[PDB]
Formats: structure tokens, sequence, C-alpha cells
RNA sequence: GUAGAAACUGCGAACGGCUCAUUAAAACAGUUAUAGUCUACUUGACAUUUAUAAGGAUAACUACGGAAAAGCUGUAGCUAAUACUUGCAUUAUCCUUGGAUAAGUAUUUGUUAGAAGGAAUUAUAACAAAGAAGUAACACGUAGUGUGUAUCAAUCGAGUUUCUGACCUAUCAGCUUUUGAUGUUAGGGUAUUGGCCUAACAUGGCUAUGACGGGUAACGGGGAAUUAGAGUUCGAUUCCGGAGAGGGAGCCUGAGAAAUAGCUACCACAUCUAAGGAAGGCAGCAGGCGCGUAAAUUACCCAAUUCUAAAGAAGAGAGGUAGUGACAAGAAAUA
């Protein structure tokens, strides 16, 4: 409800298609305002017609309480987010939803297929 | 015992099982590669001539041509020989192989047809089968259909079957060494690059020679 | 087997790269090319650790896939390409130019030159060879062959090279009054002039350099790079202009609030 | 046009990981030489004695099979390639004419001349003989690239090599040399120097400043423990160098190996079997037996650090994460 945001070492990265910055969150006598409210506040700041181009990670609460630190990341459009962000991040945000679990028992199939020959292999 | 007879001209082969010493007596003590009459193994085979090309013994070890023995031996094999295939490059391995003299302890013969007789032995001599694959290099098609420089070669290839909606579609192999226009761009580009390099070297030499003074 | 090694361990990497001693057991292991391993820096280090554009190795890869990074006016896609001393770097997307230099410590920096300066560099001559037809070839510190070299060029002076065309513009001699930059032990970004040359017969030659504050230092001949005539340098320099103060007065300055 | 189980072709598997048995002027450390050599990938320069396009053959595949068994394979019938082969189209100098010709990259032999290094039998040039291998009968659609190619240079490396530097023992005082020990001459061989090897010749070489022997519960350094200053004792074990894959010897491929999750034999040990035969190497990660005073999970993952490839996208017991854990270290309740 009553929190403040301080953005530090802001940088623009045209090689990628994003902006890069560090973050500090102030919330006295309360605990750990959630990620959604932070996203909404950032969107209001940069006018950010949508909220699906923002990535946040690495949030720590600083023993004693009342403040929090982390990192942020804002992309030009959702196409860039999908293009060059890794898969686990892209699953936490919810842009995609894939959970294939082939497993590292594929090693057994790797091995016992080397002993068969051209046709049956 | 079990005999495999194949007809190279017509691409067809037939197998018979014979368990008798008398019927196989003429084959004994004959190397591989030489002809042999086939009368004794059957009434219908009168006038038929066969040729020994292979086979393997009771335990399944193959017969090889070089060795002049009646029994099994033990050699070390390389890339260029017959009954072996390397796992690595430059690997050599020692294996056991059977001689090339035909003996009573064989389990298969693997012999081909040479001459016909007076009967037809259905399923070995009457039939014939085609290539199963057509040529892909252009000059081979030119020689197959007796064409010339004028006859375009892209029309004389054979597709197989497709009956999706049209009765005939004939999807065809991609043919190689065809005279694509591109291969002419290659020649002209190479020529222009060589000429440009020649011009540059001449200019460099003239500038250097004037540069001394 | 005992052939050529391919890995590099972190605590064995050259100390001027300044790599964290935690977070890993390995270092990027620069490729073979125009510069030696110890007198160079890979492109990944430049583009992640220094400029902070990338956060991982994979992001350096996705930067270099799209062909937007040029060294010495040619696009490169090798994440471990050696980037070396006098080399200009252009990032087309951001419209930026850099030249690597030494600071007064031994660590490389990108200097942020302008566009007009981005059309040349300086190469020092390592040897001169005579080939068929009596044509001369110059070999530079940059690993580069120059044919049709001028007759008045020797095996220790420097030359100024156009980058759009590999032709020579002019050359600077190696004399008593020339301006120099030093590239090895105890003095790595120092700029002074020259005071004298020694020429010991079977062993190294020692030369002496005088600073602009009348401080004198010496080093070997093989770690001297001529960068100007008596009056002025031919390239821009970093903020300190190669002036190394000692620890007492450096500390005094740093405490001026 | 797009995708594409097999298979041929290319590259890599000589890096990484483990252990400390051997080893006492050996290995190793600081300091030198290669004017006595080899060097894939990467970088820069850059070439010489039917042509609107040449050859034949082989995988995968189909039919007929053998063996108890194995990463076994026979015969017949086709067909590709940047696999394997063959082979065409132009200029520079002698003096706004003309002929001569160069008609040959590396490398070997004989006769000469001669910008750099402290020093040349050095780059280089000429004359007379030999002569490899090459300069695109390839792929993409971005004026550009990809793959391959003769010499030189750079880079990543290695092989040899100069000087100096080690623990205890004289109940170890003379060693080496017929069978190379120390030198000279001529060759062989190697990537190059060399008794490295072969023939002829000579009698040399090391030593109480410790040779030649014995012992080590000895891999060498960077380092560790304890000490006012001197010293004494440790270093199997994060990094660097060396050596090995049960014990010895030999060998193929390749730029790089005397390689061992490459091959061939002998000694020891041991597996399957229809008894004819076929397969083997945890001092890699877990795990088991034994040994002993003496030491952990048959777990999760390629997200980070990096490496290999046809190099975003695949893989990695390298590596990271957790489980066991009063080895060792830091803070800190029981008011
Ligand atoms: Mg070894
Ligand atoms: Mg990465
Ligand atoms: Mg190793
Ligand atoms: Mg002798
Ligand atoms: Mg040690
Ligand atoms: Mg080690
Ligand atoms: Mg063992
Ligand atoms: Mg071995
Ligand atoms: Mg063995
Ligand atoms: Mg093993
Ligand atoms: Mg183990
Ligand atoms: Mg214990
Ligand atoms: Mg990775
Ligand atoms: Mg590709």
């Amino acid at each position: 409800d009553q929190f403040t945001i301080r953005v530090k070492k802001y940088m623009s990265n045209p090689l990628l298609r994003r902006k890069q910055f560090a973050l500090e969150i102030l919330h006295p006598n309360k605990g750990s305002v959630a990620k959604k409210e932070v996203k909404e506040r950032l969107a209001k700041m940069y006018k950010l017609n949508n909220v699906n181009t923002i990535v946040l990670f690495g949030f720590k609460t600083l023993f004693g309480g009342g403040r929090t630190k982390g990192f942020g990341l804002i992309y030009k459009n959702v196409d860039a987010v999908k293009k060059f962000e890794k898969k686990y991040r892209l699953v936490r945000e919810g842009l995609i939803d894939k959970e294939t679990k082939a497993g590292r028992r594929a090693s057994k199939e790797l091995k016992n297929r080397r002993k068969k020959v051209r046709g049956t292999e | 015992m079990k005999l495999n007879i194949s007809n190279p001209l017509n691409n067809v082969q037939k197998s018979i099982e014979i368990d008798d010493e008398k019927k196989l007596l003429p084959f004994m003590e004959k190397r591989i590669g030489n002809a042999v009459p086939g009368d004794s193994i059957g009434e219908e085979f009168t006038g038929y001539v066969f040729r020994i090309t292979g086979g393997n013994d009771k335990q399944g070890f193959p017969m090889i041509q070089g060795v002049l023995t009646n029994n099994r031996v033990r050699l070390l094999f390389k890339k260029g020989m017959k009954c072996y295939r390397p796992r690595k490059k430059g690997e050599r391995k020692r294996k056991s192989v059977r001689g090339c003299i035909v003996g009573q302890d064989l389990s298969a013969l693997n012999l081909t047809l040479v001459k016909k007789g007076v009967n037809e032995i259905p399923g070995l001599t009457d039939k014939a089968v085609g290539k199963k694959l057509g040529p892909k290099r252009a000059s081979k098609i030119r020689k197959l259909f007796n064409l010339d420089k004028s006859d375009d070669v892209r029309k004389y290839v054979i597709g197989r079957a497709i009956t999706k909606n049209g009765k005939t579609k004939f999807i065809k192999p991609k043919i190689q060494r065809l005279v694509t226009e591109k291969r002419l761009l290659r020649k002209r580009n190479l020529l222009q690059a060589k000429e440009k390099r020649r011009l540059e070297k001449k200019q460099q030499l003239k500038e250097y020679k004037q540069l001394l003074n | 087997g005992k052939g050529i090694k391919k890995h590099l361990k972190r605590v064995n990497a050259p100390s001027h790269w300044m790599l964290n001693k935690m977070g890993g057991q390995y270092a990027p292991k620069t490729s073979s090319g125009p510069h030696k391993l110890l007198e160079s820096i890979p492109l990944v280090i430049l583009l992640r650790n220094r400029l902070k554009y990338a956060l991982t190795f994979d992001e350096v890869k996705m930067i270099l896939i799209q062909k937007i990074v040029k060294v010495d006016n040619k696009v490169r896609t090798d994440c471990t390409f050696p980037v070396g001393l006098m080399d200009v770097i252009h990032i087309t997307k951001s419209n930026e130019y850099f030249r690597l230099l030494y600071d007064i410590k031994g660590r490389f920096v990108p200097h942020r030159i302008t566009n007009e300066e981005s059309k040349y560099k300086l190469c020092k001559v390592k040897k001169i060879l005579l080939r068929k037809g009596r044509l001369s070839i110059a070999v530079t510190h940059d690993g580069r062959s120059i044919p049709y070299i001028h007759p008045d060029v020797k095996v220790n002076d420097t030359v100024r090279l156009d980058l759009e065309t590999g032709k020579v513009l002019e050359h600077l001699k190696f004399q008593v009054g020339s301006l120099v930059m030093v590239t090895a032990g105890h003095s790595v970004g120092r700029v002074g002039v020259i005071s004298s040359i020694d020429k010991n017969m079977g062993t190294y030659d020692i030369i002496h350099v005088k600073d602009s504050r009348n401080k004198v230092f010496a080093t070997r001949l093989s770690n001297v790079f001529v960068i100007g005539d008596n009056t002025k340098p031919y390239i821009s320099l970093p903020r300190e202009k190669g002036i190394k103060l000692d620890i007492i007065e450096e500390r005094r300055n740093r405490l001026k609030a």
C-alpha cells in the first residue's frame, strides 16, 4: 500500500532490446510488498501500456526488515522477451507453459541403440 | 546342406535343402570361383551349370577366397578385406575364418547360375526384375536413352506412383551435374576476380617503382 | 596422448583480466590470432565484464550472432577472438567507437574515440623481410604483412595505417627525442619521451625515459611503443595521460572529498 | 519450395578427471640457446612447366541365408557426393616498333656474386641438371559468404639445450673400458644436433671439494607448523611441472599418441557356453569385498564456469546443487 521505489544504475541496451537497472524497495513496519504491485508501479512510472514486458529477479529482504533489494528488466515488446530470455524465466512469467519431463533416463536409450545396426536401430 | 542359387541376369534366387552325401559328391574338393555341373542334385537340373561363390561352415564362420585349407584358420584383418568392418579408423583385429575348399562340414553354398538346360525350373529362370533405381548423373541418362546435346535431359526421368488426386504425378530424383545457369555465373565471376587482382598488382608495382625516387 | 591443452583455470589466468576467484573453475581461454594470450583480452571479457552489456556467456553469443560488432573494420563472431592493444571497435547498433589502451596500472580500457579518429591505427614494426623479386614486407605487432614498404623504415619504428584501405599514410622514427608508451613490468601505461639508448652486444638493450614531471624510468627495448614525434602524440590518451603518481600523493588526492 | 528414422562424408575423441608405484644431478626451480628443429584449428599477405562441364564403384535399400552365443556377418541386384579419380585456358620483363621467351612453389646436387645481425656457407641474384604439390568439373542468397588449396609470416604448443641449486650412510675407496667407456675421421638414421647407431683409429674419462655403491615408511616446487633473532620439522592432497592406467614389450590412424572406456602377443586373475567357440581391465562418478586405529549418496541438473561439433537451439558424473559429516574456523541462549 505505502511503499517507495528507488531505481539505481539505470542503463539502456540497444544491442539487446531492453533496459537494465537495479532496484531498492522501501516499506517501513510492513513486510515484502509483492511482485505484482512492484510491476504496476514500474508500469505507471514509465507509462508502459502493458505489464508483460517486465522481468524481476533476485529479491532479498535485508535482515532487520523494512527494505528490499533486487533487479529489474524491461523489454521493447513481447517478441523480444520470447526471442532472447531463457526458458525457466519464460515459464515463471507464464508466457509459455511447457513441462516435458523426458528425463536423464534417455542415457539408457543412447547406450542400447549403439549396439544395433543400420536397419533396426 | 542348404543351397542358395541366384540368377544374376534376371535378379531372382531360389533355395533348396539337400541332406545326402551322393547328391553333393561332385562339389567336394572344389575351390570357389570355378564352375561345376549341377545334374546330381536334381532331375530338373540336367544341363545346368553353377559356380561356387561362398557359404559358411557349421558354426557360421564365412568362407574366404585366399586361404587354401579345408578348415578354420585365424588371421588379422584390415580396412580393405572382406569379412570385417572396423569400429575406429586404422583399427586391426584378429578373427577366425573358414577355408575356400568345399568340404562336408559346410552349412551353406551361395552359388550362382551360369548356363541353362532343357527344363525351366519355375521361379529361377522364367522371371526377370528391373533395376529398382534409375540413374542420377546427367551423362548416364544421356547414355541410357541415346540422346544428344539438343535433347533436354530434365524430361526423361521416371517418377514412381503418386495417386493423391491426379492419376500420375511422377515425383522424380534431383539430377546432378546439370548445366544450371548458375554454374556460368561462377565462371564469369572467377574471370572478373582474376582480372581485378591482375590490375591491382600492376598498379601496386608501378606505384612502388615510382616510390623509390 | 599429451597434445595441445584446451582449458584454462581461473587462478591461472592473467591477473589484469581481474576475474572473480569465486564463481567458477575456468576462464574463457582466448583463441589464436593476431595477439598473444598474455598481451590481449578476449571479446567476451570486453563485452561482459567491462562494458556490462551482457550478463552471461550466452548473452554475448546472442549479441555476436547478429553481426553488429566490428574490430578493425571487419565483423567477427568468435566469442574468444583476441582484441589487442591499438584496435578500434565499432558497435553499429549503438553508434559507438572505442580504442583499447593501458591505464597507469596494467589493465586494458576502452577509450571511447570519435568517428574521425576511427579511420586509422598505429602499428609497430617487428621485422622486415626480403622476398622473391626483391620486394620488402613489414611484420607488425598486430600480426600483419605489409608489402611495398618504404625504404626508410626500420625494425623498431611505428607507422600509421589506413583501415578502409590497407595502405600506409606516414611513419614515425625511433630516435632519442621520440614520444613513447611502455608495455611491460613496473611501468605499463607510462608516457615519457626518451633519454638515451645503450646497445649491449649479446644481451638486451636498455633505454631511459623521462616523464613530463621530470621523473626517470627505464625498461627493455622490446617493450617500447613509439606513439608520436617530439611535440605531440598522434592519438588521444585516457584521462591521466600516462602520469603515474606514487601512493602517498595519490592517496592525498583521493581524499579531496 | 519446407521438414526429414537410416547411411556415406567431415571434425573432435592426444583436452578434461584420477593416483603418487617408480625416480637422489634423475625429475624440478631460477637463468639461457635453437645460426640444430616440427607445428592442425585461427589471423595477414597471395600462384608456376567435352568446357553450355569428363570417369567407374560403393553404402544405406530389396530378395535368398548361417551361427547356442558376440557392437559377427555371406551371396546376388541397383544408386549419390566437398568420398575416390581425370582434365580445358593467360600474362610479366630485353631494347611508339618486334622478336626473344619466364616456359617450375617447396626441395636436392655442382659453379659463383653478395637490406640485417655481436657473428653467415643470411635474405637475395645468376649459370647447368632433377623436381613433389598446387592455382575452384563445389554449396548458399546473401555488390556478399561457406568449403577446399602451394609458399611465407603471425598465434596456440612441443622436442632438445647452457649455468647454479638436494636427505642419511666410509662396518661402501677406487670406479668405467672384450659386449661404447672418453675422443678423431667417414657414413647411416631422425623433424633436426649428438656414440643415437655402424666401420677404422687413439687411450682416454670421474674421484677424500666423497666417485662407484647402500637406505628412504622420498614425486619436485609455489607453500605449512612453531618460533624475540638465529633455527628445527613437514609438503599423498585447490595451481605449475613429471610419471602411470594389473605387469612388460610391440604397433595402426592422425597435425599431435609408443594412447589403453585404440589394436596384437606373453605372465597373473577372472566371465558366458549347446564344449565347437566368444568376450575382459573403476589409481573417472556412485557402490561392494578385503585391509586395517583410520574415511560419505548405487541422489538432482546442465540454470552458472567452460569445452567439443555440420558452433544460439545438442552433449558433458568436467562442473554446479542438495544428502551424510563435534576434521578444522566465526558469531552466540540457558535470563
Ligand atoms: Mg601415457
Ligand atoms: Mg552463456
Ligand atoms: Mg591431462
Ligand atoms: Mg666399433
Ligand atoms: Mg606435493
Ligand atoms: Mg597435477
Ligand atoms: Mg587395480
Ligand atoms: Mg599403452
Ligand atoms: Mg592389459
Ligand atoms: Mg576404466
Ligand atoms: Mg570410486
Ligand atoms: Mg575420521
Ligand atoms: Mg552453458
Ligand atoms: Mg550453420
